[PDB]
């Protein structure tokens, strides 16, 4: 089923003729077109007061990266090298070794957010929920330098954000 | 099966299975092998000899008015003797049926142009020659049309590196951009990913 | 240059300001997408979709995903595919939003370009809540979708499209009727049935010469044979047939969007084979089967039977395809990408003679181009 | 010659008399799932994985223990010999432990890929797991026994191979551990390989622990220097 | 109508490559080994091109490894070893190749593990 | 909105239509930000029994395409790629724009 | 807070002129919200 | 846990410290050096081991679907205790 | 026989004629190049760099491939005269910024690994 | 009769059931020139006479593009002028005869 869009014709009677004539020389579709500017200029506009108000997000929303703790403070990441592994653009860097009691935890947890696509696969890979992505979004940088992040700013950030972060995750969890 | 396995159309591949036939039977002289795949696609294979009569026969006769060029494109198997597959996806709206015509070529055997059967096919060709180096005889204006200006080689060829050769940055002294041999900060990282057991059997080769 | 959106260098010839040749140069946003995904599993390839043609992201994701599946010989459940199309018409909003506003903003209307970006703000929002991201959600995977909807979100939805039609309202009022945006429109760009097949044109460059086509309809994917919706059909070829085509097609949309909204079925969102779909969180922390399928398909990926497709689904800027070669595993070997705005701009040059310089800006601007598929 | 006549799929095979039904199989280019059968140890038959249908017999056989007879027709993809994969692949996950991202194993575990090639997606186990306590038999060889499958390859290496009999298993049923029963450490000039046979994480290399995963390794082909054997 | 060239194929001045990388560089022709690892043996079915490996370095921010050869990454798969051959002479790399290791078949017998006199037989099972 | 009714009058005026009943601003109509947990219903596949893997492949039931005609190796009508196309229906929403 | 504004107007944030060791009086910005805050302020949440 | 280097530098939870004769130290210069303060060795060493009266045990690090994979211990040694090896908790059979 | 298809000459010596109105071509345009590009080399320089660039692949005994490489240089030439070119990529024949790699044996040794 | 196509570019033919005659005359007369085995000439003069019946016996415009399955009688007419072209291009290009090559060993062989 279709429809067209430019195949009606103009009756030819005195009366549309002369309607038409008034359009051509007193100008009524542009009087038209001022008519709803000037509607528009009365309505309340939709700009908000940033930075003191803020655009709506969602617990979902992917932010800066963090990383996690248990409740007892103990790293949530095991260095399974997942995140690394899907990783589209390969802007993980992970290294590994048995820790002074044997755990099993990173020494090397780097993520180039200059390189990073901000996609989350890597908080759907993550086993332990580890790595996730944070509701912050306000870190712009002065140098290229400090938009690499190595694992004491991640863990930083985590310990920065978690009060956010826990209630985003709780509001969301039973979606993953 | 039923509600995860895709469902078949015996209809639409006897039916193509029948053009497949007729088009062979048709064009014998160029016409090499005609397949049919499970999800209802047909596929044309015929000599590169072939390429403007197989596509003007397409285009023109009144059964198979194939008068839209979907795409063009080649396909790079290093492996092969005749290096680059070359593929051309046609549509019909008479019909509303689409095939796939696919023929071959080395880097030193150029293939006729078909800028005369379908206007679509000048930016294309020109992609074609651009990305793998293939030549197009007859072409009316071939040259580069993705890469940059003096651009060497074609990156698209399994052999091209991913990150090429050159790189580009800003010099002072010269107080203009260069192009330097590349180096990475960090390279990358190349992945084994593929499994050492074999996942379809329906595909298995004879062992030689 | 404004009109060139950002990365187009159109080399052109001018005896005064007729324009003698257009010679279109591209690649200056050609970032050799299709090499970079013979270096990625399909999971991995997928986000590259959404930056191909970055005003209709959902739609490159469900063209993909479904060559993907057809390539797997697997079926999406019913409700990912309805949320699929749902989707796909809120993207087609906000494309045609983008197409037409720009247009005018060309010509020189450029209120309507700041009424619709709320409209669109607010349809970032949607993709925000169901994904996390306002415009590259990649939402839409191979097995159906990522997520399922939030509660609450049908009802916003709802209150948004029942409200949508008064802005379209405005905006055809400020532009149908003027003469000033009729003279810069009709008979600008005509090109022939017989030219536009010939020339590789697909959807309203096709449709707005009078040829009856629209792949939704001749060729449907996912549930779009369940939906009642009009084809817009142009008669002169031109640019103001096709602005009024894109119109009428947002107004299709909207009633597609009313048809989806109403018919939303309860169940799962992606496929039930663990093999080719992650599992639950809870599952792969639960049980032995499901973790070792979320390691799998996270670290290598699915296989994929070797074979060899052309997927197309009718995009809000044509026919977008996709011929994907399999070689059995689980990173694809080759993936062509096919989109509208190569050929119609390859069209450029013919459509653009005997006309003047400000009716060569308009073309580009009826053209409707994005060159991120345009590059690849 | 002395050669026989059998069927893999219906494709005639010739063989020597006493070869396998998996060897059969491998000489048109199929490689049968197993977990117990190594060709350079002894036969064992416990892990069960190689269960095949043979055409004509309501029994599957195994095929690394079963010499092959003429004229048989053996069916590697029919419903019975998938269905049985499945089963086996089920009891041998059943009380698998979830260890998969800090396991050394994983990504080259046989137990993952054969899972995925040859098992269900997904469990229908609703009881508890069994866990073992840990064994320590030297400073080279790591031992998590709760991923053990009960294989008994590094057995029959230490038998075998290394000519070491301190290796066996104790217990019987759901109970039986393989180990040593005593605080004894398997320290001999071959005693790396049990790493290497072992499909499973339960024996890895201690050096080597944590710090890497098989698909980011680079693998250069090469000789040993440390003696003359090369 | 054709026209009989009689010269080896040669097509290194049409591949856009610095001379540093066709001179200079060994690549190895194989089929690549099991990974003892495991048992499967999918991945040895291929023949593989690769390159000769160059130095790497740390870079002196974040650690990380750098590169400065563009063919460290380059794999080719070859269905024979013919065609590697042909598709190196053809780009005028210097090749060695390896020949394909095949396991030999072996004697395999259950019964032979409960031998009356021979030493093949079993202490446990 | 807050507007008073003298401005709300010239702004139908001047618009042509009543604006109040579509605003653009959208006010307290959507839903809340914060919502109950969601139950997520299981797929078809969550089953106790009857639900072996091998019965619900659909990966492994693809297969090699059908050959037609290779090259190697009466009445006889004519043929085409599938049955013409219908001739499209005007609409009865709304034919003509 | 003021629910008769519409969406996005209905919250708002009053900045300090004396934050950890810069003076804020004119130099505010938004990363200066707490986290809690910050959920409730980019409405996240509907409770503060 | 945090420590300082002879030289001033803290030193890391990874241990990584520049070499006094490191020319890689001048990029901390008029600015800092990032470190972390929460040590995990020294915080999951704070933890109390917990009392079970079973053989084995069961560790999912909490919050159900929101810890780490569900992994059971088995307790038998009284020699050394149950550690879990997602989140490091300690558990033992009643002794002494 | 060999049984290949031409893609313009039936063997050397028209591939040669080409080759040699490539040349002359080049030649021609260099000083036009000079003088549009701003270039701050001579006419000399420039015809010196054409002539360098010929003689890179002066060993080509296949026809074939040197139709190829005269198909080549005339797109290359068409970017110049056409102005598509700048003056980054008419430099870049020069490589005015990379640092000259020493060829002998002992300072390949001092400097690194390579060969 | 018919005030437009619809189609751009696409005029209204006057007296279409002559036209039609004449082209399909016209083909018909330059298959003729090709032989007689070849499959492409039998099956062209088969759907060409069958349309050419149905021209001749239907003097009806709707009702013929209601039976010609073409669209309206315009294209039908388009494309009868498409294939006495091809009918001359194949005349030219002789396709009937045997296969001129065959591909090598594995030119077609997926995967690898
Ligand atoms: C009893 C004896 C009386 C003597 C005679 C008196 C009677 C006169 C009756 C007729 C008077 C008509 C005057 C109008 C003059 C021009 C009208 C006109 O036709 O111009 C338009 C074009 O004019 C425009 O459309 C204007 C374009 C620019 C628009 C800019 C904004 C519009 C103006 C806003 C409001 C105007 C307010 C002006 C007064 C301000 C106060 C000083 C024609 O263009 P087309 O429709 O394309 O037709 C051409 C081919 N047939
Ligand atoms: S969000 Fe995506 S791109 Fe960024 S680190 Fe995670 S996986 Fe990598
Ligand atoms: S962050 Fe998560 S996925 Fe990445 S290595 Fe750590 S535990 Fe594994
Ligand atoms: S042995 Fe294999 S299946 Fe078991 S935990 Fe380790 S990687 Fe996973
Ligand atoms: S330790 Fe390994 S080889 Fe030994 S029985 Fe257990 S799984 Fe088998
Ligand atoms: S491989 Fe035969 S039973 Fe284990
Ligand atoms: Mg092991
Ligand atoms: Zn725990």
């Amino acid at each position: 089923t279709y429809k067209f869009v430019n195949m009606r014709e103009p009756s030819m009677d005195m009366k549309s003729v002369t309607d038409r004539a008034a359009q051509t020389l007193l100008w009524t579709e542009l009087v038209r077109g001022l008519g709803m500017t000037l509607s528009y200029l009365f309505r309340e506009p939709a700009t908000i007061n940033y930075p003191f108000e803020k655009g709506p997000l969602s617990p979902r929303f992917r932010g800066e990266h963090a990383l996690r703790r248990y409740p007892s403070g103990e790293e949530r990441c095991i260095a399974c090298k997942l995140c690394e592994a899907v990783c589209p653009a390969q802007a993980i860097t992970i290294e590994a070794e048995p820790r002074a009691d044997g755990s099993r935890r990173t020494t090397r947890y780097d993520i180039d957010m200059t390189k990073c696509i901000y996609c989350g696969f890597c908080q759907e890979a993550c086993p332990v929920d580890a790595i996730v992505e944070g509701p912050n979004f306000e870190f712009s940088t002065e140098t290229h330098e400090e938009l690499l992040y190595n694992k004491e700013k991640l863990l930083n950030n985590g310990d920065k954000w978690e009060a956010e972060i826990a209630a985003n995750i709780q509001a969301d969890y039973l979606y993953r | 099966t039923r509600p995860t396995i895709r469902p078949r159309n015996d209809v639409v591949h006897k039916q193509l299975s029948a053009f497949g036939q007729y088009v062979a039977e048709i064009l014998p002289k160029y016409v090499q092998q005609v397949q049919v795949s499970c999800f209802n696609e047909l596929e044309i294979f015929i000599h590169p000899d072939g390429v403007i009569p197989v596509l003007t026969f397409l285009r023109d006769h009144t059964n198979a008015q194939f008068k839209s060029l979907a795409d063009l494109t080649a396909v790079d198997v290093p492996t092969r003797q005749n290096r680059f597959e070359i593929v051309y996806n046609l549509l019909s709206l008479r019909f509303n049926s689409r095939i796939r015509v696919k023929t071959y070529t080395d880097e030193l055997t150029p293939i006729e142009s078909s800028v005369t059967v379908y206007k679509a096919a000048n930016w294309y060709e020109r992609e074609i020659w651009d990305m793998f180096g293939v030549f197009f005889a007859n072409h009316p204006d071939l040259r580069r049309i993705l890469t940059d200006y003096g651009f060497e080689g074609h990156p698209f060829r399994k052999d091209f590196p991913l990150s090429g050769y050159v790189e580009l940055r800003y010099d002072d002294e010269v107080k203009r951009v260069v192009a330097e041999p590349v180096e990475l900060a960090q390279e990358f990282r190349k992945f084994d990913l593929n499994s050492p057991w074999e996942a379809f059997p329906a595909y298995r080769q004879p062992p030689e | 240059h404004p009109a060139a959106h950002g990365v187009l260098r159109l080399v052109m010839e001018l005896s005064g300001e007729m324009v003698r040749k257009c010679d279109p140069h591209i690649g200056l946003l050609h970032r050799g997408t299709e090499k970079l995904i013979e270096y990625k599993t399909y999971l991995q390839a997928l986000p590259y979709f959404d930056r191909l043609d970055y005003v209709s992201m959902m739609c490159n994701e469900q063209a993909y995903s479904l060559a993907v599946e057809k390539l797997l010989n697997i079926q999406p459940p019913p409700r990912a595919q309805w949320i699929r199309v749902l989707f796909g018409e809120i993207t087609r909003l906000l494309n045609h939003i983008m197409a037409v506003t720009t247009h005018a903003l060309d010509i020189g209307a450029m209120t309507p370009f700041f009424w619709m970006f709320e409209e669109r703000e607010k349809m970032f929002e949607f993709y925000e809540r169901v994904s996390g991201a306002r415009m590259h959600a990649a939402y839409i995977r191979p097995g159906g979708v990522h997520q399922d909807l939030p509660l609450g979100l049908l009802d916003d939805i709802y209150e948004f499209s029942k409200n949508f039609s008064f802005r379209i309202d405005e905006l055809e009022e400020m532009l149908t009727n003027n003469r000033i945006w009729r003279n810069r429109t009709v008979d600008i760009g005509v090109v022939t049935a017989e030219d536009a097949l010939n020339y590789g044109f697909s959807g309203v460059m096709l449709r707005g010469s009078g040829i009856q086509w629209d792949l939704r309809k001749t060729q449907p994917y996912d549930v779009y044979d369940q939906v009642e919706f009009d084809v817009p059909i142009g008669s002169r070829g031109d640019c103001y047939d096709r602005y009024l085509c894109r119109v009428e097609e947002m107004r299709q949309s909207l009633r597609i969007i009313s048809q989806c909204l109403n018919k939303m079925p309860p169940g799962e969102i992606k496929v039930d084979d663990a093999k080719v779909s992650p599992p639950k969180r809870a599952e792969m922390k639960t049980s032995m089967e499901s973790l070792i399928h979320h390691f799998k398909l996270y670290t290598e990926g699915y296989q994929v039977p070797p074979g060899a497709t052309y997927t197309a689904i009718e995009a809000p800027k044509g026919e977008f395809g996709v011929y994907l070669v399999s070689d059995g595993s689980s990173r694809p070997y080759r993936c062509k990408i096919k989109a509208p705005g190569f050929a119609h701009l390859a069209g450029l040059d013919k459509m653009s003679k005997g006309h003047m310089l400000a009716d060569v800006v308009a073309i580009i601007g009826t053209q409707d181009i994005v060159f991120g598929e345009v590059d690849r | 010659s002395n050669l026989i006549e059998v069927f893999v799929d219906g494709q005639s095979v010739m063989v020597e008399p006493g070869t396998t039904v998996l060897q059969a199989c491998e000489k048109v280019g199929m490689q049968i799932p197993r977990f117990c059968y190594h060709e350079r140890l002894s036969v064992a038959g416990n892990c069960r994985m190689c269960l095949v249908e043979i055409e004509k017999a309501p029994k599957v056989v195994a095929a690394c223990a079963m010499p092959v007879m003429k004229g048989w027709n053996i069916l590697t993809n029919s419903e019975k010999s998938k269905k049985a994969r499945e089963g086996v692949m089920e009891f041998l996950l059943a009380n698998h432990p979830l260890d998969c991202p800090i396991c050394d194993q994983g990504g080259e575990c046989d137990l993952q890929d054969q899972s995925m090639m040859f098992g269900s997606d997904r469990s229908r186990f609703l009881e508890g797991k069994r866990a073992v306590e840990d064994k320590n038999i030297g400073p080279l060889v790591k031992t998590i026994m709760t991923r053990c499958i009960q294989c008994t390859r590094c057995i029959r290496f230490a038998s075998e191979i290394a000519g070491v009999d301190d290796l066996g298993t104790t217990g019987r049923g759901n109970d039986m551990q393989v180990g040593t029963y005593i605080e004894k450490m398997f320290m001999s000039e071959l005693s790396g390989n049990i790493i290497d046979i072992c499909p499973v994480g339960a024996l890895t290399s201690k050096p080597y622990a944590f710090t890497a995963r098989p698909w980011e390794t680079r693998k250069t082909e090469s000789i040993d220097v440390m003696d003359a054997v090369g | 109508q054709l026209i009989a060239v009689d010269e080896k194929l040669d097509i290194t001045t049409l591949t856009g490559v610095p001379e540093e990388h066709i001179k200079t560089r060994k690549v190895r022709i194989f089929v690549p080994a099991r990974n003892n690892m495991q048992s499967g043996v999918n991945n040895t079915k291929k023949w593989k091109m690769e390159f000769d490996t160059r130095e790497r370095w740390e870079n002196p921010l974040m650690g990380w490894s750098s590169t400065a050869d563009p063919l460290s990454n380059l794999v080719l798969t070859f269905s024979t070893k013919e065609d590697a051959v042909a598709f190196a002479e053809k780009n005028g790399w210097s090749f060695d190749v390896e020949e394909r290791k095949v396991p030999k078949p072996k004697s395999k017998s259950y019964g032979a593990n409960f031998s009356w006199n021979k030493r093949t037989r079993v202490s446990t099972k | 909105a807050s507007a008073t009714r003298v401005i709300q009058l010239l702004r139908n005026w001047a618009s042509g239509r009543d604006l109040q009943a579509k605003l653009q601003l959208r006010y307290q109509e959507i839903s809340k930000r914060t919502q109950p947990p969601p139950k997520l219903p299981v797929g078809p596949s969550h089953k106790l029994s009857n639900n072996y893997y091998c019965t619900r492949d659909g990966r492994r039931e693809a297969m090699p395409p059908s050959i037609v005609m290779s090259s190697q190796k009466t009445e006889k009508k004519a043929v085409t790629p599938a049955p013409p196309i219908k001739r499209w229906e005007l609409s009865k929403d709304q034919p003509y724009l | 807070e003021d629910n008769k504004q519409f969406f996005g107007r209905h919250r708002w944030v009053i900045y300090t002129t004396e934050m950890n060791g810069r003076d804020t009086f004119w130099d505010v910005d938004g990363s200066m919200v707490p986290p809690e805050w910050h959920r409730w302020l980019h409405c996240m949440t509907d409770d503060p | 846990g945090v420590r300082t280097s002879p030289t001033g530098e803290k030193v890391t939870h990874t241990g990584q410290a520049y070499d006094d004769g490191d020319y890689r130290r001048v990029r901390f210069s008029d600015r800092q050096k990032e470190v972390n303060e929460n040590f995990a060795i020294d915080l999951i060493a704070e933890q109390p081991v917990s009392e079970v009266g079973s053989r084995v045990i069961s560790c999912d690090g909490g919050g159900g679907a929101l810890g780490h994979p569900r992994v059971y211990i088995n307790l038998d040694k009284e020699t050394k205790t149950g550690t879990c090896g997602y989140c490091g908790l300690q558990f033992r059979q009643p002794h002494h | 026989g060999t049984s290949v298809k031409p893609i313009f000459s039936r063997d050397m010596n028209e591939a040669k004629r080409r080759v040699r109105e490539l040349y002359r071509a080049w030649y021609r345009e260099v000083p036009n190049t000079v003088h549009l590009f701003q270039l701050d080399i001579s006419v000399k320089q420039g015809r010196d760099k054409v002539r360098e660039m010929f003689m890179k692949n002066a060993h080509v005994t296949d026809p074939r491939v040197v139709d190829l490489l005269v198909i080549k240089g005339k797109m290359e030439l068409e970017e110049t005269i056409n102005v598509w070119k700048q003056r980054t990529h008419i430099m870049r024949f020069f490589h005015e910024t990379e640092a000259p790699r020493p060829t002998d044996f002992l300072s390949k040794f001092y400097v690194g690994h390579d060969p | 009769l018919k005030k437009t196509t619809g189609l751009v570019g696409l005029a209204v033919c006057e007296t279409p059931h002559e036209r039609l005659k004449i082209l399909y005359t016209k083909i018909l007369d330059v298959l003729g020139q090709i032989p007689k085995n070849a499959a492409y000439r039998k099956y062209t003069e088969q759907i060409t006479n069958e349309k050419l019946g149905m021209v001749k016996a239907e003097p009806d415009v709707k009702k013929l593009e209601e039976q010609l399955q073409g669209g309206q009688i315009e294209e039908v007419i388009l494309q009868a002028e498409n294939e006495l072209s091809l009918a001359r291009k194949m005349l030219r290009w002789k396709p009937w005869e045997p296969l001129v090559e065959e591909p090598p060993a594995n030119q077609w062989k997926w995967p690898i």
